[PDB]
RNA sequence: CUGAACUCCUCACACCCAAUUGGACCAAUCUAUCACCCUAUAGAAGAACUAAUGUUAGUAUAAGUAACAUGAAAACAUUCUCCUCCGCAUAAGCCUGCGUCAGAUUAAAAUGAACUGACAAUUAACAGCCCAAUAUCUACAAUCAACCAACAAGUCAUUAUUACCCUCACUGUCAACCCAACACAGGCAUGCUCAUAAGGAAAGGUUAAAAAAAGUAAAAGGAACUCGGCACCUGUUUACCAAAAACAUCACCUCUAGCAUCACCAGUAUUAGAGGCAGUUCAGCUGUCUCUUACUUUUAACCAGUGAAAUUGACCUGCCCGUGAAGAGGCGGGCAUAACACAGCAAGACGAGACCCUAUGGAGCUUU
RNA sequence: GCUACCUAAGAACAGCUAAAAGAGCAAGAUUUAUAGGUAGAGGCGACAAACCUA
RNA sequence: GCUAAACCUAGCCCCAAACCCACUCCACCUUACUACCAGACAACCUUAGCCAAACCAUUUACCCAAAUAAAGUAUAGGCGAUA
């Protein structure tokens, strides 16, 4: 019935998935990264 | 349609209603005076003649106390009504009450007004008052009067 | 709030911090405050048309003064000198020429003389000069901040002149446009002897108590009585 | 139902422009005699209805400081007296309510 | 924007010779942003447009609206204006010349629907411009009369030509 | 006799066909050279907008409409009425987010303030943050664990020798709070309270029209008139009284497999995996109905504050008949007709609102 | 971080018949917090061809 | 009379010429920006589909060192498109 709620917050999990150790540890996620600093983003990662 | 309805509709229903006006009516019995909106003020007024009856019949009588009991919220002012309120108007028969509308109040423009217990300590209200016979109509008038009176005696 | 000390009271009450601010720069003044030494004309002077000894000897002080800064100057020719700076300042008003007028008064005379009458008419005429005017007194200030030393001088000064002030509007509301009438006037001049381009330039009237009332007024005024509160009463 | 179609400003003027939607000239205002303020013939002066309600809670004030609590509403009547007055003879036997004031001339003792 | 109406109060007249009759005095305020409608406003600009200062702030004071209580502080502005800086003899001796009501400055702001959409609402606000001028307020135009439409027809009738010929 | 843009007459004469082509001219802009109150001759080009289901901005219309909000009196101290659906704490999340001062900012509200500026604040005992090595030890559930029982077979344990003298650091600690939805629509773990000692306010004011929503009461009748009232095991699913089917599944059946160090499985044919499995009637009660009526609340309408959206070629926006007309407010004939709010209505305008074939296009999935 | 399934280690469940424990009225093929795993030629699915942050 | 209108700069574009960058202190691959414990994971592998052939099934393009010319020639190609 709830609807938009998908958002449960974790900080476990959203370091976990989308933190700095996790990018740098496959070559994509480094990419990723590269592709942030390329860009001039504030925030390369959470 | 709503002929012969004597009573408003208010608060959140009947029993709603009968507080609201038992709130009022607390209030004026220990202030003597109070204000509030016109139509609640004109609702409450019958309850608060009705009041001063029933403590007339005195504090011995059962079924003046319990009127007295449920309509006064606060148990001091029963005491308060018995003996202060119903001897004072001993000697009148009704108009325990003046009511007069004031003027409309800031925030939602209401009609307001102004109930008092007739008596009370509280300096008097600006009452209004009627032209002064020495004005010009009054005084043809007043001439008109005595001159009727000379007729009807001869 | 427009006083001081409540903008700073204020400022305390909401943590408003000014902190002050020090430049080797400062405001370069031309002129002063007020008289130096009033000079209280003698009552009954206008009936006419060891204590003067003590008098005379500061303006004989003072002028020497003066003298030094400039040695050209002639007190006996100031007469002639501020009639003419009296008369061409009053005729700045006629057509609003202010920075003329900026050059004959200082910047104290100055806001009076214009500030009433921004949105007025003025018509002003100097007819005449019934007795010649003579310098009352002469002062000089002591050593003032920046090295300013100044030099007052009043000048009694009995005329005939017509005023005609109108509103904004075009309709008279002040004196008569062609009358003349008479007026005893003392008027101070001032000048920054230190400056190296100062001049004499009116500074101020002097009124004294004994002055006649001024001419009526046109129009009628209604001065409102106390404005209280339902709670405060009246009171004679 | 959606607007077939956009109101011109003609007819619109017409609408909000009409005597129904003016403001009404009132005709029973008039002038207080005691004050002078402006009222309606029908509603209490509100300059002078104001007066007396600021003299009107000053007098609860100081009822409240002799009453000392809630609950206790005196079972006698009350009288205000205001400086250099003294109890009546009809006024005995009744709490005395005291103003730090003189009784404003409106306000007369019975 | 635009501040014209200020700058009105600042028009000097050339002194007026004696036959010329007195010229009335004129005074313009206004009061900038207020936080209302000019349309709720401009009601209460109309009902008090041609009536004397007395009678307006009469009307206003017994008004329940809002801008009624904006409208009445600045006409006893405009009123001690009139009397203290313009000349004016008699604070009553004024009547409304013109009372209108201006769009303002309004701010947008982010607003919500019922079905989740996006919307701006718009905060109000307007301007109320007042002019003053001394005098008794001018009578009000009388009815057309039966005589008047007569009249008038009669001339219509006389102004008649032999249209689309020599 | 009337009656065209035909023809004549006075004058003028290249000046009414889409695309398309050919020949001239030309707004503004820039460049060369002129010019010098805005021009000329040329060269050049992001070079001209009532026709857009186009983009951005401004402002209208709908509309001051829909909608939103504050229990009562008072001395503003306090008391009263009512609600409780909760509340307090922890965890998680969040991150200074109703403390003081000030404000010209803000909520319907020029005290409040959750917005702005300044100032202050949450103090470890609770909690987080742990541990020397090597070998070795660890068959007996839990359930008041005792008795009687089981089956799905279970959170709870060491010793030996070596090594080691030191001490209380660091971090979380505030709030009216999170994920959402934008009428709480809703979501949200644990402990305690089990009806509160904690936490709260349904009514801005009025009136008491319709229509609408909810609730209550209802003569006589009691489903009448209405698609249809109310009273081979097990498990999920849409629906819900539910029925039904589907799937799952105990049992049953066939099928494949003789084996280990990542699933099956630390298993071994009594195993493992893959398939199939074919209650009415009656009685009774009800505003469902005959057939609706009354009252309360909400909405409503009026006053005050605040204040949306879809929609909109323009609009000075009538009826009848005719016109393809049951395709006409706008055309033909006739009739009607001073102007202009508010509340209703839903016949029309107008709008909110599947299927077809076609295109030398795809994608699943099915194979002959 | 939704949802589906799964893994690890947790947690919750009043009364009533109550032998039998069971979605009986009102303890289970139940519900639920935390962390982790399976990813689009795919995953997952008591299979709606559904779901895998519209 | 309001709302508004108006502006000339911030910089930017295309070339030319020259081969650029970066250790105050401290912190930062663990849940980055976290003073301080026996590691061990290690990189290398045809681009594809498709603009088109009016479908599509072989078939067409994006780099390898001098402007021009040889030349859109030799040549390749459902010898079609096209290269
Ligand atoms: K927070
Ligand atoms: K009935
Ligand atoms: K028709
Ligand atoms: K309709
Ligand atoms: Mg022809
Ligand atoms: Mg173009
Ligand atoms: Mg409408
Ligand atoms: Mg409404
Ligand atoms: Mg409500
Ligand atoms: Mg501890
Ligand atoms: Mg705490
Ligand atoms: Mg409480
Ligand atoms: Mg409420
Ligand atoms: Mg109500
Ligand atoms: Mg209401
Ligand atoms: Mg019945
Ligand atoms: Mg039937
Ligand atoms: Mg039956
Ligand atoms: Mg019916
Ligand atoms: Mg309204
Ligand atoms: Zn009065």
């Amino acid at each position: 019935k709830a609807r938009g709620n998908e958002y449960q917050p974790s900080n476990i999990k959203r370091k976990n998935k989308h933190g700095w150790v996790r990018r740098l540890s496959t070559p994509a996620g480094v990419q990723v990264i590269l592709r942030r600093m390329l860009k001039g983003r504030k925030s390369l990662s959470h | 349609i709503s002929h012969g309805r004597v009573f408003r509709r208010m608060g959140l229903g009947p029993e709603s209603r009968i507080h609201l006006l038992r709130n009022l009516l607390t209030g004026l019995v220990r202030h003597e005076r109070i204000e509030a909106p016109w139509a609640r003020v004109d609702e409450m007024r019958g309850y608060a003649e009705k009041l001063i009856d029933y403590g007339k019949l005195g504090d011995t009588n059962e079924r003046a106390m319990r009127m007295a009991d449920f309509w006064l919220t606060e148990k001091d002012l029963i005491p308060k009504l018995f003996q202060v309120l119903a001897p004072r108007y001993k000697d009148q028969t009704g108009g325990y009450t003046r009511m007069l509308q004031i003027p409309n109040r800031s925030l939602d423009r209401a009609k307001m007004a102004v109930i008092e217990y007739k008596g009370n300590c509280l300096p008097p209200l600006p009452l209004p008052r009627r032209d002064s016979h020495l004005t010009l109509l009054n005084q043809l008038l007043q001439g008109l009067r005595q001159d009727l009176r000379q007729s009807q005696e001869a | 709030f427009k006083t001081e000390k409540e903008f700073m009271q204020h400022a305390r009450k909401a943590g408003l911090v000014i902190p002050p601010e020090k430049s080797d720069r400062s405001i370069h003044l031309a002129c002063t405050a007020g008289i130096f030494d009033a000079y209280v004309p003698p009552e009954g002077d206008a009936r006419i048309s060891t204590e003067r000894m003590k008098k005379t000897m500061a303006s004989q002080v003072s002028i020497r003064r003066i003298k030094d800064y400039d040695a050209n100057f002639k007190i006996k020719d100031f007469p002639e000198k501020a009639k003419d700076i009296f008369i061409e300042a009053h005729l700045c008003l006629n057509n609003s020429d202010h920075d003329r007028l900026h050059t004959l008064v200082t910047e104290h005379c100055f806001p009076d003389m214009t500030w009433d009458i921004k949105y007025k008419t003025v018509r002003w005429s100097f007819v005449e000069s019934l007795e010649p005017s003579h310098v009352v007194q002469v002062r000089c200030s002591s050593m003032m901040n920046q090295g300013n030393v100044y030099g007052q001088i009043t000048v009694r000064m009995h005329t005939r002149q017509t005023l005609a002030i109108y509103d904004r509007f075009g309709r008279l509301m002040y004196g008569q446009e062609d009358v003349p009438k008479d007026v005893l006037e003392y008027v101070v001049f001032e000048k920054q002897l230190t400056n190296p381009y100062g001049s004499w330039r009116m500074h101020t009237k002097i009124v004294p108590p004994w002055a006649p009332p001024k001419q009526p007024i046109l129009k009628t005024v209604m001065i409102p009585g106390p404005q209280l509160k339902p709670e405060e009463e009246y009171e004679e | 139902a959606a607007p077939k179609n956009r109101r011109t400003i003609e007819v619109n003027r017409c609408r909000r422009r009409n005597p129904q939607k003016l403001i009404k000239v009132k005709n029973n205002i008039d002038v207080c005699p005691e004050c002078g303020h402006l009222k309606q013939k029908h509603v209490l002066c509100a300059y002078c209805y104001e007066k007396v309600c600021k003299e009107t809670a000053e007098i609860r004030r100081q009822i409240g400081k002799q009453e000392g609590g809630p609950f206790k509403a005196p079972t006698i009547e009350t009288v205000v007296l205001y400086t250099g007055e003294t109890p009546s003879e009809q006024d005995q036997g009744k709490r005395i309510i005291e103003r730090d004031r003189k009784r404003p001339s409106w306000f007369t003792q019975n | 924007i635009s501040r014209k109406w200020e700058k009105k109060n600042k028009i000097v007249y050339p002194p007026q010779l004696p036959g010329e009759p007195r010229r009335p005095a004129e005074i313009y305020h206004c009061r900038r942003q207020i936080k209302y409608s000019k349309d709720k406003m401009w009601y209460l600009a109309k009902l008090i447009r041609g009536m004397s200062i007395d009678q307006a702030l009469a009307q206003l004071e017994f008004n329940d609206k809002k801008g009624a209580k904006i409208i009445k502080e600045v006409l006893l502005e405009a009123q001690d204006m009139a009397v203290r800086d313009h000349n004016v003899e008699f604070r009553s001796n004024l009547y409304i010349a013109e009372s209108t009501s201006g769009r303002g400055q309004c701010l947008k702001r982010i607003r919500y629907h019922g079905r989740g959409r996006f919307g701006i609402m718009e905060k109000v606000y307007c301007h109320y411009f007042v002019k003053l001028v001394e005098g008794p307020p001018p009578p009000p135009e009388p009815p057309k009369t039966a005589v008047a439409h007569a009249k008038e027809y009669i001339q219509q009738l006389r102004s008649r030509t032999i249209v689309h010929t020599l």
